[PDB]
């Protein structure tokens, strides 16, 4: 024969002891206190505090501002007579070319 | 620890407290040879320490709070179902006898560090020189595969050889038809299945293998059933031996030192006891070892070292 | 960073000092904390990056990175404690400590300032997740599965390490801002050849590349739940991570570098979504489709357009949760009948309807249903890679053909169908598990509604 | 590299020039991390020998700490002096030979030419 | 042995090595090493069974041939330079001559054959007394004469060690031969950086004496030399699988650990003198070294092993064995990397 | 009682217990003098006073 | 449906004299337990 073994343990099921288990703990107590903590911090801090806090970040990454500033800059180079956008970014008179 | 090197050292050799009565005595028989009263009476004569027979439990009785463990934390062995049942399946013949060896080996370590501490001489019953003597017995009677011998050799081989043999080896002549009176007037309803041919095995490993062996390292001594109710005359052939053979001539206090280096560090004498041959009457697979390992530290005062216990009203832990 | 470093450490003496009925509910409440306090990395600007320190910095590409890892951890603890419930407490603790170790190495993995920083805690994160896999993965093959997962990371990432102290040797700094105004062209050279492979095969395994993908069938499918849901989620981002800070030091040889793996990566995800069709293992089929939706961010970022780097990052965001949840769904179903052969357990729907409906939110996600960020980071490469080469689009599409075919297939071989007769233990879901499933799919369902905070630094 | 340095005057762990030097402060956290680890040798010696781990001997724990920030403020002390030699030595060496090093003549990059490619 | 007796040999083994470091004159480091021979061959020979003469046999002839070596490369140096001190050797003859001898002290390859044979005869403690207190003195010789070591010998030395080193304890289940390939390819990682900077090469010394100190403590803390010895160690003391856990971790150089630490260096300091092929090869060398230590932790810590049934009754006895500074050992060879500048007090 | 041996670590070895927080607190007290004669030393190498 | 743990045969193959038997290593035998050999 072979060693010296346990068995094969059954599966428990946690509905037998608790019906009104929430499959957090086998004490009923740590049960719906897990269940209590999970679902209060997970969804009533987390999403909902987490979503109004998302929702109203401040311009995230300058997005909102940025148009705002592009239509200052239309405003301005409309009435001028200027182009909407320059084809060069930087000035050419600050620039030096290798001489060929 | 209490001893070490620098204990020797600092002058305390174990030569100035051997004294003439310092006598390692093992006194041996078969199950009911009556032995057991023959030991404590030599012990209540020349002055030195009895130790009863280990059992499964002596272990128990040495940790702890001395009271025995359940049988699934020492042991995981019966005496009584290899009464019943000696050719079982679950292995219970060579588990209990390598358990009964390691705590032979325990008890000789306890009986060599009293011995070289005290001075004082120890008697033994069945020490682990005579341990073997039931294995072959068990091999001989088909209750034990080979396998489980040569495992046996193999702890023997390696364990044994670090102790010195006892002074004397006192045997105790009872034949198998007077070991079985005495056992059916024991009324052991277990010990009462024994039969006729393990009891005649356990004589002749005695006669043939044992005492013609401890005959050159040791001094034994022989008597029948009706010679050994007289204490007196075993004392007065004790205290006339002349001892000069084993190697207990020739151990200084360095030797001694070692030795009682040895039998104090309970885990390096046990060490080899656990050595890993997966034989199936011994190996404990991972899930029973895991489960019976953390049920043992919820016994009380089991969880930590001794003086650890507050369960068990240890003070002072804050500063120990 | 130092604000969420020290709280995820804290964790440790919170499980340590627990009672003992104590140990789940005190770490899942302190870790959701920690993952509403991460919300405040969202602090992102337009032109620079959130820069704390000297070590740590947070633009808008590690910052989802770091929401959802700080994210996952609750999720994996309720995820584990039911499987380890009859564990021993110290090993039950020691699980948690590994978990909370391993958020702790990946959240200063992602804020790294230096590169030498984020190769250590980038290499730090494989000892918790080998410890995970072989200390309580199931079965025996998690032992194999952990030398495979050690040892094709460290091969591909021992060759970084000298390169990137080379990189510290050349430049004078591994400081990602400090590069970002002194990287230097590399030109075309074999030196340089060697040097990108440097760079790139640990991400490459990371991620991971076809052909480099095999450690990964056997470290998610024989990891624990916990384990599983942080290697698909995090930890295979961190190749991608890695790849979207460390190529800017690679141009131009990236340019005609990218060409095998992006053949690797376009034919791969044709390869192992096609392996989903025939997988009879459901925690199998989940693994093959990581890697099939990680060749999408593979490709994206070897292409290195603003377009492909945000669906990237979107992809990599939508594929944890949407792979964490798909695992803990197949993990609902094994600890019922104890087997991950997906044939086996068939008609759920007639035994766990909102499990069900669960099931079918998940298979939607992974098949990229629009407008889940799972579409919008799927279409984005889609566009990027177009616009790389027209004929893209072949393999593009048809990719999305078979995604879908394996996704309703494991929808409908689980949870439609005749329900297996013999099978009579399957348990009505745990409030635990349904849990488990709305806090994986209620932010990846929210993250639609505004998706610009995972679209990453170039958004 | 730095032993021809240190053998004018040998074996002395912090030399006099060492004094010039401020001391690492009590709340250095490379201090506090030596601590640490202190406090976590006094774990292990408390795990190891079966005691129970945060209560059993805080004497022993308390000299474990004591130790370990003991030793390693006179480290810290010797560290931080052998890299303000190496900087000292580079900046004497710096100074004493400024034809191996010049100063580079710094280029705007109106001036710098880079070549661009494009990623289409 | 008497302990006096045990106290004046070891003392004698120190005093050997000390005078190896404190002196300046060739005669004297050849009769420190002459003295440390001498000495610790009764340490190997304290059991007084068949290997260990053995062991003692084979080491007592690798090192007097090494110190015979050793001694003709200090003539050759009085010819070529008529003088005696302990700096660079003015001949390369004798150059090479010391550094082969030096090798044959230290056990790298191709002398390295004497390391696991000598390692596995001895007890634990000797062995850890030859892995970790007899490197120092020829370490400390090798930091002297670096000037004229020839760098194609030293790192051919090197990348051998490391390689036959690491190939080595693939094929062990022994505990004292997985430690003697372990040294031989840790030797090799100090040799590879000697030349380049030696404070690299004193610090991989000391990292490796603490991971190997502490190995050798947890292995007589346990009273195992197999590895099959060493997977019963759950069921009976289980912190110490932690600890063998995370000291073998760290020993194969798995960041975030100490063991990171000198190899990491170790790098950092062969690519700013332009080497990048050696240290590459050399670090995935070491995923040999890494593979076998894991191996170690899969049987010790990570898995649960079948145990027997008289190990229950060692579950009633505590450990009664002076496990000399080994929760410190334990602390200092894992957990040291943020302390890694600290470095720069060994220049 | 509880044990049938008397443990070595029964009762706490108080000539090791007061050996071990004499010689702590040894340690701290010349470390601050050793830290308070360093900062001392440096402001007055520098100047700093 | 519990945790796999290493059986018998598991535990075997680390307990030969080598790792990787071939023809050559096969008359190997484990080395003694207390590392003493019989004194011939
Ligand atoms: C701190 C970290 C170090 C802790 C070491 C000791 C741990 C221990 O024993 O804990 C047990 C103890 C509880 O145990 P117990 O019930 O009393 O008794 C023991 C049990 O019976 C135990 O039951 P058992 O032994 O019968 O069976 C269970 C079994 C379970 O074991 C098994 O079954 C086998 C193993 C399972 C799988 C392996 C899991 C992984 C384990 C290794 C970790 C790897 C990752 C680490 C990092 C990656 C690199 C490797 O073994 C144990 O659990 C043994 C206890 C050890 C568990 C923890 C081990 C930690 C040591 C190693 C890690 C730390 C050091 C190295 C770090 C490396 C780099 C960061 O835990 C604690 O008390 C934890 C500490 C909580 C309080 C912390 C307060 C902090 C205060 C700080 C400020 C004060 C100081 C200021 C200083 C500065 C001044 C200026
Ligand atoms: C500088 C380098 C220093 C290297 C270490 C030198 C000492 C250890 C080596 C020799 C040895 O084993 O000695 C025994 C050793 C204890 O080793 P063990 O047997 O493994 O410890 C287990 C229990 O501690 C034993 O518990 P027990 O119940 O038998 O007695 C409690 C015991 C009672 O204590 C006493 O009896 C001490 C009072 C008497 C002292 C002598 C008076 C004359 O308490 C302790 O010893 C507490 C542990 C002290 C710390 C041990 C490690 C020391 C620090 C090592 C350097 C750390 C540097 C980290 C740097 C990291 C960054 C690179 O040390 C002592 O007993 C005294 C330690 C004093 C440390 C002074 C540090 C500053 C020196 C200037
Ligand atoms: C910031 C504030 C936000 C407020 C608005 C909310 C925004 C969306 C958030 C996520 C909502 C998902 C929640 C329900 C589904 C999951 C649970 C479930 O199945 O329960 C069934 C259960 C009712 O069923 P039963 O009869 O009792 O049992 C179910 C049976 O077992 C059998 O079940 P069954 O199969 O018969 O029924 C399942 C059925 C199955 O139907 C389907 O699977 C078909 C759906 C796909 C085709 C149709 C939609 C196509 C796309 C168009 C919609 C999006 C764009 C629309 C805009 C115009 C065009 C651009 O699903 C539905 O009917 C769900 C309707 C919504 C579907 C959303 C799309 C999911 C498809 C996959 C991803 C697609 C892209 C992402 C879209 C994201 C949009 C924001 O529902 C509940 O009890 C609901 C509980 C409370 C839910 C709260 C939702 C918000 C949570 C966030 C908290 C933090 C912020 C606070 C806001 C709170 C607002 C109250
Ligand atoms: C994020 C990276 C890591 C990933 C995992 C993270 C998990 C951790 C969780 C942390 C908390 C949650 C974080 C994500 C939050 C996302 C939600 C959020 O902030 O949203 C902001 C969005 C932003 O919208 P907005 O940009 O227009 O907001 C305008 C800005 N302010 C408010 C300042 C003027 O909020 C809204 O959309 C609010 C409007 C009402 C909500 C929508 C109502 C309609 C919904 C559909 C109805 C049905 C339509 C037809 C369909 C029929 C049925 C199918
Ligand atoms: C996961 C499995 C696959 C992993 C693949 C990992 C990457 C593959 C390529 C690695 C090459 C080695 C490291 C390169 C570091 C580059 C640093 C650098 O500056 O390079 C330029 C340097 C140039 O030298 P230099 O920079 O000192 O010179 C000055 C500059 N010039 C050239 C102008 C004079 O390159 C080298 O020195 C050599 C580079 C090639 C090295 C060849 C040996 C290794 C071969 C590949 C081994 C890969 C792992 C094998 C194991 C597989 C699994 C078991
Ligand atoms: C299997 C699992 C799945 C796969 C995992 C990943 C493995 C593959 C990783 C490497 C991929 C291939 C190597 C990279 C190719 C990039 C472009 C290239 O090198 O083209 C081939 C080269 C063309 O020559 P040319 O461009 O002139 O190069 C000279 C540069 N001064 O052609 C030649 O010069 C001829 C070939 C020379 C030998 C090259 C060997 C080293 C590179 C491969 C390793
Ligand atoms: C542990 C710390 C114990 C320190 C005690 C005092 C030791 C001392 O004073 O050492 C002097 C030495 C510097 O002397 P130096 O001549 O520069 O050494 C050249 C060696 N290559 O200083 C040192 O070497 C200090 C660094 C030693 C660290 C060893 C353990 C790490
Ligand atoms: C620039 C650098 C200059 C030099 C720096 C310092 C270098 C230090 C090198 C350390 C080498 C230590 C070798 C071990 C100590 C020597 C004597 C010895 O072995 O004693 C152990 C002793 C023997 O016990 P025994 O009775 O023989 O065992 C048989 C079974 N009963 O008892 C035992 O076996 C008890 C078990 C525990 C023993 C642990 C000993 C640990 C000692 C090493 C600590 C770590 C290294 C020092 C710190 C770093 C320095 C680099
Ligand atoms: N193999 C064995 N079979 C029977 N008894 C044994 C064996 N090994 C030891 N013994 C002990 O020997 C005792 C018989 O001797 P006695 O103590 O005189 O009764 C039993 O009660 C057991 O405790």
């Amino acid at each position: 024969l072979r060693w010296q073994e346990d068995p094969e343990p059954e599966d428990e099921n946690l509905y037998e002891k608790n019906p009104d288990s929430h499959g957090y703990d086998k004490d009923p107590a740590v049960d719906v206190w897990n269940m209590r903590v999970v679902f209060f911090f997970g969804f009533s801090i987390v999403l909902v505090l987490g979503s109004t806090f998302v929702a109203y970040l401040p311009d995230y990454r300058m997005q909102e501002w940025a148009r705002r500033e592009a239509e200052r800059l239309v405003k301005y180079r409309e009435a001028h007579g200027l182009p909407l956008m320059e084809s060069n970014c930087f000035d050419p008179s600050k620039i030096q070319l290798p001489e060929d | 620890l209490q001893y070490g090197p620098l204990a020797y050292i600092l002058g305390e050799k174990t030569t100035k407290k051997m004294t003439e009565n310092s006598k390692l005595i093992t006194v041996d028989g078969n199950i009911c040879s009556g032995k057991s009263k023959l030991a404590k009476e030599v012990a209540e004569k020349l002055g030195l320490k009895h130790f009863p027979e280990a059992g499964i439990h002596y272990a128990d009785s040495t940790t702890g709070d001395g009271k025995p463990l359940p049988v699934r934390f020492s042991g995981n062995c019966s005496l009584e179902k290899f009464y019943d049942d000696p050719k079982s399946n679950d292995g219970n013949s060579y588990r209990l006898q390598a358990w009964l060896y390691a705590s032979r080996l325990l008890q000789y370590a306890d009986a060599l560090e009293h011995l070289l501490s005290t001075g004082q001489g120890v008697v033994l019953e069945r020490s682990i020189y005579s341990d073997f003597v039931f294995l072959e017995a068990m091999y001989r009677q088909g209750f034990i595969r080979k396998q489980c011998v040569d495992h046996y050799n193999q702890v023997k081989k390696v364990t044994v050889c670090e102790y010195l043999p006892p002074h004397v080896v006192i045997y105790v002549d009872v034949p198998v038809s007077e070991v079985q009176s005495r056992i059916q007037k024991k009324g052991n309803p277990h010990e009462m299945k024994i039969t006729s041919a393990y009891l005649q095995d356990i004589e002749n490993v005695y006669k043939g293998t044992f005492l013609p062996e401890m005959s050159e390292k040791c001094e034994v001594l022989q008597y029948s059933a009706w010679e050994a109710e007289d204490a007196e005359k075993v004392v007065e052939d004790i205290q006339y031996l002349k001892y000069d053979k084993g190697p207990w001539l020739d151990q200084d206090d360095r030797k001694l030192h070692n030795l009682r280096m040895l039998v104090q560090d309970k885990l390096e004498v046990l060490n080899y006891t656990s050595i890993p041959v997966f034989l199936p009457e011994v190996t404990i697979g991972a899930h029973q070892s895991d489960r019976v390992f953390q049920e043992f530290t919820e016994l009380p005062g089991r969880k930590y070292r001794a003086g650890y216990n507050e369960d068990v009203g240890d003070k002072w832990i804050w500063l120990k | 960073m130092l604000k969420y470093i020290i709280p995820t450490m804290m964790l440790m003496p919170l499980t340590w000092l627990s009672k003992n009925s104590m140990i789940w509910i005190n770490t899942t409440l302190h870790s959701l904390l920690i993952s509403l306090t991460s919300l405040l990395l969202l602090n992102q600007f337009g032109d620079n990056s959130l820069n704390f320190s000297l070590t740590f910095f947070s633009d808008s590409l590690s910052t989802p990175l770091l929401i959802l890892t700080m994210w996952l951890l609750p999720l994996m603890l309720m995820a584990s404690q039911h499987h380890l419930s009859k564990e021993n407490l110290a090993r039950k603790k020691l699980f948690i400590s590994m978990l909370i170790l391993l958020q702790l190495f990946l959240i200063m993995t992602f804020t790294a300032t230096e590169l030498i920083f984020f190769y250590i805690m980038f290499e730090a994160t494989l000892v918790p997740t080998l410890i995970i896999i072989t200390r309580w993965g199931n079965q025996t093959e998690r032992l194999n599965a952990g030398l495979y997962f050690l040892f094709y990371t460290l091969a591909g990432s021992l060759p970084l390490l000298v390169a990137l102290i080379y990189i510290q040797n050349t430049m004078g700094s591994l400081n990602f801002l400090i590069l970002q105004y002194w990287v230097q062209p590399m030109p075309n050279s074999w030196s340089n050849t060697f040097m990108w492979l440097a760079c790139m095969m640990a991400f490459m395994v990371k991620m991971p590349l076809y052909g480099l993908h095999l450690w990964l069938p056997k470290a998610h499918v024989e990891a624990p739940i916990a384990g599983s849901m942080v290697l698909a989620a995090i930890l295979l981002k961190l190749g991608g991570y890695g790849m979207m800070r460390i190529t800017l030091l690679l141009n131009p040889i990236t340019d005609f570098m990218a060409y095998p793996f992006i053949m690797l990566s376009l034919w791969g995800m044709i390869m192992t979504s096609s392996i989903c069709l025939r997988q009879t293992d459901l925690k199998s089929l989940i693994a093959y489709s990581s890697v099939s939706h990680m060749a999408l961010v593979i490709v994206a970022i070897l292409i290195q357009t603003p377009w492909s780097y945000m669906g990237a990052t979107a992809l990599m965001i939508a594929h944890g949760l949407t792979s964490s949840m798909l695992f803990c769904l197949a993990n609902s179903n094994y600890e019922r009948v104890h087997s991950r052969t997906m044939i086996l357990a068939r008609g759920l729907q007639t035994l766990l309807p909102l499990m069900a409906a669960w099931w079918l939110l998940a298979s939607l996600t992974n098949l990229a249903l629009p407008p889940s960020i799972n579409l919008i980071g799927e279409l984005f490469v889609v566009m990027s890679t177009f616009s790389w080469s027209n004929i893209t689009i072949i393999l593009m599409g048809l990719n999305m053909v078979i995604t879908a075919l394996y996704s309703l297939y494991m929808l409908i071989t689980t949870q439609r169908g005749k329900h297996t007769h013999h099978i009579n233990n399957i348990l009505p879901s745990f409030t635990r598990e349904n849990a488990l499933m709305s806090l994986h799919m209620l932010p990846l369902l929210l993250l639609s509604l505004n998706p610009k905070i995972i679209l990453g630094p170039l958004y | 590299m730095m032993t021809g340095r240190q053998a004018r005057a040998p074996l002395q762990f912090l030399p006099d020039e060492a004094r010039s030097l401020p001391p690492p402060k009590l709340t250095d956290p490379r201090l506090a991390y030596i601590g640490f680890l202190g406090y976590c040798s006094g774990l292990i010696d408390n795990a190891i020998r079966r005691r129970p781990v945060l209560s059993a001997g805080l004497h022993r724990q308390f000299l474990y700490i004591t130790s370990f920030v003991f030793v390693g403020y006179y480290l810290l002390k010797r560290q931080d002096y052998m890299y303000a030699v190496r900087d000292h030595d580079m900046f004497s060496y710096i100074k004493s030979h400024p034809e191996d090093f010049p100063e580079k003549d710094k280029k705007t990059y109106r001036e710098v030419f880079e070549e661009f490619h494009p990623v289409r | 042995m008497n302990p006096i007796i045990l106290i004046i040999i070891l003392m004698t083994v120190m005093l050997g090595t000390i005078i190896v470091m404190i002196s300046t004159h060739w005669l004297l480091i050849w009769i420190g090493f002459e003295m440390n021979m001498l000495a610790i061959i009764p340490i190997m020979m304290k059991k007084h069974n068949p290997r260990a003469t053995e062991a003692s046999t084979k080491y007592f002839l690798t090192q007097s041939t090494a110190s015979m070596l050793l001694m003709m490369a200090i003539i050759i140096n009085l010819m070529f330079s008529g003088q005696w001190t302990v700096m660079k050797l003015f001949n390369p003859m004798a150059s090479m001559l010391m550094t082969m001898a030096l090798a044959m002290k230290l056990g790298m390859a191709p002398f390295h054959f004497w390391v696991p044979e000598v390692t596995q005869g001895i007890p634990l403690s000797s062995g850890l007394i030859l892995l970790t207190w007899q490197k120092l003195a020829p370490m400390s010789v090798l930091y002297q004469i670096l000037p004229s070591i020839n760098l194609d010998l030293i790192l051919t030395l090197s990348i051998l060690s490391i390689t036959i080193g690491g190939w080595g304890g693939l094929n062990q289940t022994q505990l004292r031969k997985i430690m003697a390939y372990s040294s031989i390819a840790h030797m090799g990682w100090m040799t590879a950086v000697l030349l380049y900077n030696p404070t690299m090469t004193l610090l991989n010394l000391i990292i490796y004496i603490i991971m190997t100190s502490t190995m050798f403590t947890l292995f007589m803390a346990n009273s195992t030399t197999t590895t099959l010895s060493l997977s019963h160690t759950w069921n009976k003391a289980p912190i110490m699988t932690i600890l063998v856990l995370i000291t073998l971790l760290s020993m194969g150089g798995l960041p975030p650990l100490s063991g990171f630490m000198p190899k990491w260096m170790i790098i950092q300091e062969m690519t700013k003198n332009d080497s990048i092929i050696l240290p590459t090869l050399m670090a995935i060398t070491a995923l040999l070294n890494l593979y076998f230590y894991m191996r170690l932790t899969y049987s010790t810590a990570l898995t649960m092993f079948p145990s027997t049934n008289n190990m229950k009754m060692k579950w009633q006895f505590p450990t009664t064995k002076r496990m000399t500074l080994l929760p410190t050992m334990t602390v200092l060879s894992t957990m040291l990397l943020p302390l890694t500048p600290i470095l720069s007090i060994l220049e | 009682k509880f044990y049938i041996q008397e443990p070595p670590h029964g009762s706490p070895n108080w000539l090791k217990v007061g050996l071990t927080l004499g010689t702590s607190a040894f340690l701290w007290i010349y470390l601050i003098k050793q830290h308070n004669e360093d900062v001392l030393e440096y402001k007055r190498r520098n100047g700093l006073e | 449906a519990r945790q796999w743990q290493p059986d018998v045969e598991w535990a075997e193959q680390y307990g030969g004299a080598v790792m990787y038997p071939t023809k050559e290593t096969a008359h190997w035998k484990p080395p003694p337990w207390n590392d003493v050999d019989p004194p011939k």
